[PDB]
């Protein structure tokens, strides 16, 4: 009654499916986040700091 | 001590990157899967 | 983990390996755009044995595909499923083969195989456990035959452990397709002899005869004959992607089936095979399946086993079945036809199940035998090549690269004492 | 360094509970309690294995998510 | 306080060893997740061992060189059940040849397994003994298993092991290349193995057909068979019974000599349900069909030898005084006949538990049942079979390049003829009459 | 197994026989009915779908187990709007037998001999009274509490709004326990013995 | 292993149920109730059977489905 | 009343004492922050903190440990995190130009230049202490500055106390897996160093305890946090008899006692049990049986090194949790009943047996389970010569063409350190072999 499809699910190709956005930084949630102290206690990047102790360098 | 390797093992000379005549070709039976012939039988012990 | 990788080349062995590819994915319920879309779960267990994966889930071939002249490899990628092969699979030069084995083999192969077997060994080494290789190539051809060989030789020399099988389509002179093909047909057989594990011939005249007698199609093309090929290449590797009652890999036919080194060259066939106007009469029960499994006409070759003794045969069947009528109906062809069979080997053929059947179909069988009646493609070769040699006629274009005719002469012995032992075991007696 | 448990599970009775064990009779070494303590400490054990489990899944999760938003 | 360790090898063991522990988790209760359904006997001792945190973990391994089955047994509804490190699985199969299963794979892995099996060994007290399972017409069930049992003997000593192997049919088969390995090993489990029973396939194929009435059997359908004769078979050791039998009391009562120890069972009643409506299944007729040689479990006739000694279990409600009486009968009858230097031969143990079914299953549900493991001179002629099958194809040397290439020497098949060939000499001898 | 086309309708089947046996087998306190009450507790919202997750503690919870292939099958043939939720009540609507038309005489025959009011709908007292002398010979016409103490023999069904036992109900709470118990003699043999009537 | 019972079908007496058997007399193995317990046995044989072929019968219609829809 | 004093030096030392740190904090119930929570007020009785922490008496406690470093990064960061308020300020000493895996860097220019500072701390913290049982310290081998400062520490404490015990725990190369290239050199040197001024010296090399990662916790790519938390498990399985009751109690000098047969030996792996993750933790019973029989299986030492190709000259072994003697006693008889395993000739009583109660703590985002009994194993034999054998084949192949000698050279040490290095190296491997024969 009909011949043989290729694509199945009708999964549209994403060059014309919408277009770009800033979406650039969507892995960059954890990109500048260190892991010497960290991944002991948290998951996200360190908060900006206020206090240093003497000899700080 | 010894650990004596079978089919695959695990060290090679050039296997990763190794590349830098008409005269010479395969003759008869140089290749390993050729030469119906078999070698000399032993008459081994089994009782150790 | 028991992977294998698919290297094919010149225009036989794209065209071959183009519709394999699509027949594979639709098997996996890969779409074009490389993106799973399977069902169940047996679908996506094994997928590592034929496709890597990259960056968001997509799955690539593990294929390389080589040419001397792109214009091949130009309409694949154009077709559907092209997209699925990584764009630095494809190696290719710009001059061509020329019909001519020297060319291919001496001048501009040797040239050209150092990017490519840069590729493969990159591939080799990456998988977890390699399995072995598969080749898809023409004997009849310039790129295929010549360069095709020189890479089993320099594969074998790096890899000496690991099963290789390959896909000949061996020149039946019915179809005349190239003038000079018995001067090819000869070499590639005598470099194919010391190396190759497994070898399975396949004939046009045969794949011409399937789809008239068999299929009743009015009009065949290479899209169906390709697809008759592809079928069975799936077919001798279902076992080890699917679960079964008996598991049997390359190596285990190979076992199985060759009971010297220098006797390995098989013939294939696939069933069930039925045309759109008759197959409302037939039954599909195990019975039909051997009972055209094992059909001369079946065959994918030009060479008649009704002529010869089997020396081993192989069969791999597909879907759920009972193991009883398995094991009892190929006992049963083996005692109402003792005289096919040769003597000294008791119960010579070696069965196994899946459960997976194809897409479609409920029960399948792919045959796999090691005849004596082979010798009579190679008796008709090498007439031919001695008689056109004995005059030599078109030698000047081989020895124009320095090739000397003292090969030509051993590549006629190599293949004249083939014929000669592969023989006397037609004759041989308990 | 310091001894005042008698045993991991029990500790020191009250003065008045040993009204005796001048004489070797009551000796309060044959438990009466492992049966039950034996019973008792295999739930314990089994809501742990549960706990672990729950927070590596969450874990594992939390690492799938990462490489799907750098795809 | 009383335990057994079973070894599953193979395809043929491990496939085998899924019917046997779905019997045996079903029989004793315990749920395919491991834990106790009842509020709720210690008789899973024998088999499963309390774990401490809830479930109940089984004292066996499976081993294997292709992780294709044992893929399954991680997949399929006993997941949650074994241990996850008691299933060692390889990466390359052994493919028919006993040489690669025996010289080249076989070191790689056989470390694994006994690190494993001494665990499971320092866990028992009171080990009755180990159960082997393997198939001999294959790769790795020949191969390692030879290598196994070869490092077994040194490594434990007098602790007893008992086999089932699956010797091939006489015609029917699977393989082209069997009877090069299935030679060899017969040459190395003749020395290592305590006892051994013979379970060869096309007879069981015969029982199903006659009895069960049954057009498409399956090996699922041999495998639940099987695993009736070793629940019988160590019945006695987990459940109260008017005769008590155990491992040790096999060998002490039905092997004359050490080097005969090759035997062949029975069981009975094996009738479906359909027909079962109509025969009276009374304890002096299921004995009867236990000595039928049409029902037996090994495709050999003992018509044409002796019986050197015969034990039989008995499980449900049967009664001492019926038993004594259907032993007398069965001496009566000429066509059964026992060897001269055996004035009594049998050794008898009964069991109060009737045998458990297996939903899904196609044996009836009865209140008796009798399990037959007989030792007779008529078990030479499988050798002598295997002999010629061996010489006819070893004549003109085929197959042989892939055994010599893999380290083992050409020598090996001389020895295991002569071996195999003093086999059937001894045999002989015993059945002689004085 | 490669449920292309109507693969999937003949692997489904296989389930629906193999969880029968399965609750035949026990042919004790399991019963189906047990199945419904235990995924409202899952439901929260009463919305009707559950995860395979959730769907597959469930099954486990009570004590049916399958292998995780077998679990997919499910999913995709009883997944009607295509979110990834299976539909309980629609798993629950099949592998339920309609009863047997003789099974039909027996149940509305027990049911008639009770209602003798003709009115249909019968006072749940009156089956906890009857329940209870065909058990003890000496339970005596007088309790003290006859009515909270004996009607635990009553109330595992449903009522309407009247507090009397709809017919409809009464046949439907009969036909899920006729799942537990294939031997439609022993079907027989426990309904008149517990219930003291027998006539066929 | 252990005997816990005298025979399957019964188990052993209460202690002021053998008030003699000083003398014997009274033996408890002469049953008096064998026949009794054979017909209940028939019975009970009979149920299973009938349920197993029910059983069977099942399967072999759900079997038959299978190839009425591959047709 | 009883102290010991950590000293932590390198890269290696500092990042292993962060996790022994943050261990103690949690098992003493300190906020890292310095105080117990808020939550509780009910006074505070205890005291069992006073061998790791001390009062400032001011409300918070204070370590008595000490960091040394050469390159300040590692210590900005310590000092950066959420545990900046814990740790005294002028405690953590830092330098400004790393040896840069340079012994001789990290031993005659730059080390002088710290080592009077690191002894002033040192005073400062022993003169508070007044039962003092010793000092532990921490150092990766093969590395410049680790190497240096620690042999200059070891040589200097040597003469300013004298008789007090020091236990090193140092983390010799893997016998193939290494991150630099010139180590071996390093090595030998800091061997010399060591073989004369430490009274227990415990094998730590990363190989092993990858192994014990990947094939037990089941964790395929594994990095250094899980073996400082492993690490710093036996550092607290090692000194828990110390600051918690039991019904034997062992002391740090109850293992120079009856561990160091002969005062030239003092080399030993270590090993614990159990380390098993949760996917099959209590799907084995781990029985105190079963763990002390896996306590001794070779796969599982800490170093890579196979006791079978050796003997044993003696045992210590300490449970936490709630074992039993007896259950000790009958473990003890089947592990002597075993013959893969077997004792030097002169030595009939192998084993000294400590038992704590308090259960091993565990630290959120951990890879082990939580366990009621645990057995770790300090265990000296013969089988140590392996690693100094294959150490051997590794220098000599680089020195006998004199590879990298010049950057050792130039920083003013003498170039034949070399050969006696070697030769009491090769001194070191006769000893071993001479005392395990019999006689
Ligand atoms: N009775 C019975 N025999 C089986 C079963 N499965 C496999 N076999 C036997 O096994 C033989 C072939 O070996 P395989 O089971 O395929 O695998 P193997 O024995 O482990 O040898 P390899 O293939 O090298 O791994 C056949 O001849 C069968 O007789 C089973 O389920 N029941
Ligand atoms: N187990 C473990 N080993 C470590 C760790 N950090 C460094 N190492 C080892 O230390 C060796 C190098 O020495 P480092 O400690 O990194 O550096 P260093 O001691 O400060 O010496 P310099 O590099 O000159 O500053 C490496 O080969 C590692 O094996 C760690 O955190 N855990
Ligand atoms: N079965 C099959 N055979 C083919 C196909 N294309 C070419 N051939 C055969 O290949 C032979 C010529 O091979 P050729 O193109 O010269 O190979 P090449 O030189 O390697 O490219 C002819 O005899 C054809 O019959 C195809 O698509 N299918
Ligand atoms: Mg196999
Ligand atoms: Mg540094």
């Amino acid at each position: 009654q009909y011949a043989y499809d290729f694509n199945p699910a009708k999964t549209q190709s994403l060059q014309s499916r919408p277009i770009e956005h800033n979406k650039f930084s969507a892995w960059t949630g954890d990109q500048l986040y260190r892991t010497s102290y960290g991944t002991h206690w948290t998951s996200k990047p360190q908060e900006p700091k206020t206090h240093v102790p003497p000899g700080y360098a | 001590f010894e650990l004596s390797k079978g089919p695959h093992s695990h060290k090679d000379f050039c296997s990763t990157f190794g590349r830098v005549s008409t005269s010479d070709f395969r003759k008869k039976n140089t290749g390993t899967m050729g030469s119906n012939k078999l070698p000399i039988i032993k008459p081994f012990k089994y009782a150790d | 983990m028991r992977e294998i990788v698919h290297i094919q080349g010149g225009q036989c062995g794209n065209q071959i390996g183009a519709k394999f590819w699509e027949v594979i994915s639709d098997e996996h319920g890969i779409d074009p755009t490389g993106t799973y879309h399977g069902d169940s779960d047996l679908q996506l267990e094994r997928i590592n044995v034929y496709y890597n994966e990259a960056t968001g889930g997509r799955y690539v071939p593990r294929a390389i595909l080589m040419d001397l002249e792109p214009g091949t490899m130009d309409s694949v990628r154009a077709g559907p499923f092209g997209q699925l092969f990584r764009p630095d699979n494809f190696v290719f030069g710009q001059t061509g083969a020329g019909n001519n084995w020297a060319k291919g083999h001496y001048t501009e192969g040797a040239e050209l195989i150092d990017s490519v077997l840069d590729v493969v060994r990159k591939e080799a080494e990456g998988c977890d456990c390699l399995q072995g290789f598969q080749i898809t190539h023409s004997l009849g051809g310039g790129t295929g035959s010549g360069m095709g060989t020189l890479l089993i030789s320099k594969v074998r020399e790096e890899y000496p452990d690991r099963i290789m099988e390959t896909f000949s389509v061996v020149p039946s002179p019915k179809v005349s397709d190239t003038v000079v093909e018995p001067y090819n047909a000869t070499l590639s057989v005598h470099q194919l002899v010391e190396n190759a594990d497994e070898c399975m011939v396949i004939d046009n005249e045969a794949l011409y005869d399937i789809c008239f007698r068999t299929l009743k199609l009015t009009t065949p093309t290479y899209g169906d004959l390709n697809h008759l090929v592809s079928a069975a290449m799936s077919g001798v590797t279902c076992c080890l992607r699917f679960p079964g009652q008996l598991n049997s890999d390359l190596r285990k036919l190979a076992v199985n089936l060759i009971p010297f080194p220098r006797l390995h060259f098989f013939m294939i066939g696939f069933a069930p095979l039925t045309s759109r106007g008759s197959q409302q009469y037939r039954a599909l029960t195990v019975p039909e399946l051997t009972q055209q499994m094992f059909d001369a006409k079946n065959m994918m070759c030009a060479a008649d086993p009704r002529h010869g003794r089997y020396l081993t045969a192989s069969a791999l069947f597909r879907g759920r079945m009972s193991t009883k009528e398995v094991d009892e109906q190929m006992l049963n062809v083996q005692n109402k036809n003792s005289s096919y069979f040769v003597e000294w080997i008791p119960n010579n053929i070696k069965s196994s199940i899946c459960d997976i059947p194809p897409k479609g179909l409920k029960m399948a069988v792919t045959f796999v035998g090691n005849s004596t009646a082979i010798q009579e493609m190679f008796k008709r070769v090498a007439e031919q090549f001695t008689a056109m040699f004995r005059r030599k006629a078109f030698l000047h274009w081989y020895t124009g690269e320095g090739m000397d005719e003292m090969e030509f002469t051993e590549a006629e012995s190599n293949m004249n004492d083939l014929v000669s032992e592969y023989q006397q075991y037609q004759d041989a007696t308990a | 360094m310091k001894r005042v448990k008698e045993s991991y599970f029990r500790e020191h009775p009250h003065w008045s509970d040993i009204n005796g064990c001048s004489g070797a009779k009551e000796f309060e070494g044959e438990d009466l309690a492992y049966d039950a303590r034996i019973k008792y400490q295999k739930e314990t054990q089994k809501q742990w294995i549960e706990q672990q489990i729950r927070e590596k899944k969450m874990r594992e999760e939390a690492e799938r998510n990462e490489e799907r938003a750098y795809a | 306080m009383r335990e057994v360790i079973s070894i599953h090898v193979g395809q043929g063991g491990i496939q085998v060893g899924n019917a046997c522990w779905e019997l045996f988790c079903l029989e004793h209760g315990i749920q395919p997740d491991g834990q106790m359904p009842s509020d709720r006997d210690d008789a899973f001792n024998t088999f499963f061992s309390e774990t401490g945190a809830g479930k109940h973990v089984p004292r066996a391994v499976f081993l294997d060189l292709e992780p294709t089955v044992i893929d399954e047994v991680r997949t399929g509804t006993y997941r949650q059940l074994f241990h996850p490190e008691q299933l060692i699985s390889g990466k390359e199969d052994a493919a028919n040849n006993f040489a690669r299963g025996h010289y080249t794979i076989g070191k790689e892995i056989v470390d694994l397994c006994l690190d494993r099996i001494r665990k499971l060994a320092d866990n028992c007290t009171g080990l009755q003994g180990f159960l082997v399972f393997n198939s001999v017409g294959g790769g790795t069930g020949s191969g390692l298993g030879s290598l196994l049992l070869e490092r077994l003997s040194v490594d434990y000593g007098k602790k007893s092991k008992l086999g089932f192997t699956i010797y091939p049919s006489p015609q029917v088969s699977t393989a082209v290349v069997e009877p090069y390995n299935s030679i060899l090993s017969t040459h190395s489990l003749l020395e290592h193995t305590d006892v051994a029973v013979m379970l060869d396939n096309e007879a069981i194929y015969d029982i199903c057909r006659r009895n069960l009435d049954i057009e498409r059997p399956t090996y699922t359908n041999l495998n639940r068979l099987i695993a009736q004769v070793i629940s019988s078979l160590t019945a006695s050791l987990r459940f109260d019974g008017a005769l008590n039998v155990d491992i040790t009391e096999f060998q002490t009562n039905l092997v004359p000599y050490p080097r005969i120890h090759f035997m062949l069972s029975s069981y009975a009643p094996i009738i479906s349900a359909e027909k079962a409506y109509h025969e009276q299944l009374s304890v002096a007729e299921i004995t009867n069909s236990a000595f039928e040689p049409a029902n037996m479990m090994a495709k050999c006739d003992p018509r044409h030898g002796k019986y050197m000694a015969c034990s039989m279990m008995y499980r449900g409600d049967v009664v001492p005084k019926d038993v004594n009486a259907s032993i007398a009968t069965i001496k009566t009858k000429r066509t059964i006949q026992f060897v001269d230097w055996c004035p009594t031969g049998f050794k008898v143990g009964i069991n109060y538990q009737p045998p458990t079914v297996v939903p899904g299953g196609d044996l009836a549900k009865v209140m008796r049942a009798v399990c037959m493991i007989s030792n007779s001179t008529a078990i030479a002629e499988v050798f002598s079979r295997l002999d010629h099958k061996f010489d006819l194809m070893y004549a003109k040397r085929a197959f042989v390049h892939w055994y010599v290439g893999e380290g083992m020497e050409e020598g090996e098949f001389s020895e295991a003829r002569e071996d195999l060939a003093a086999l059937e000499k001894d045999y002989e001898e015993v059945g002689i009459e004085t | 197994m490669s449920l292309y086309g109507v693969g999937l309708n003949v692997q489904v089947d296989r389930i629906k026989t193999e969880f029968r046996l399965y609750v035949s087998k026990q042919k004790g306190g399991l019963n189906v009915r047990n199945l419904r009450r235990i995924f409202e507790q899952l439901d929260y919202q009463q919305n009707g779908q559950l995860n395979l997750d959730d769907f597959k503690a469930g099954l486990n919870k009570f004590g049916f187990f399958l292998k995780n292939v077998d679990y997919q099958c499910l999913l995709k043939y009883f997944d009607v709007e295509q979110n990834g939720n299976v539909n309980y009540l629609a798993f629950l609507s099949c592998i339920s037998q309609t009863l047997n038309q003789r099974r039909a005489n027996f149940v509305l025959k027990v049911f008639d001999s009770i209602d003798s009011e003709q009115k249909g709908a019968v006072h749940p007292f009156s089956l906890a009274e009857r329940l209870e002398v065909v058990k003890n010979k000496d339970y005596q016409i007088g309790s003290k509490t006859r009515e909270q103490l004996v009607g635990e023999y009553v109330a595992q069904f449903h009522k309407n709004q009247d507090g009397l036992i709809t017919r409809d109900e009464f046949v439907s709470y009969y036909e899920d326990l006729g799942l537990g118990i294939s031997s439609d003699q022993h079907f027989i043999e426990i309904l008149q013995t517990q219930w003291g009537i027998k006539e066929d």
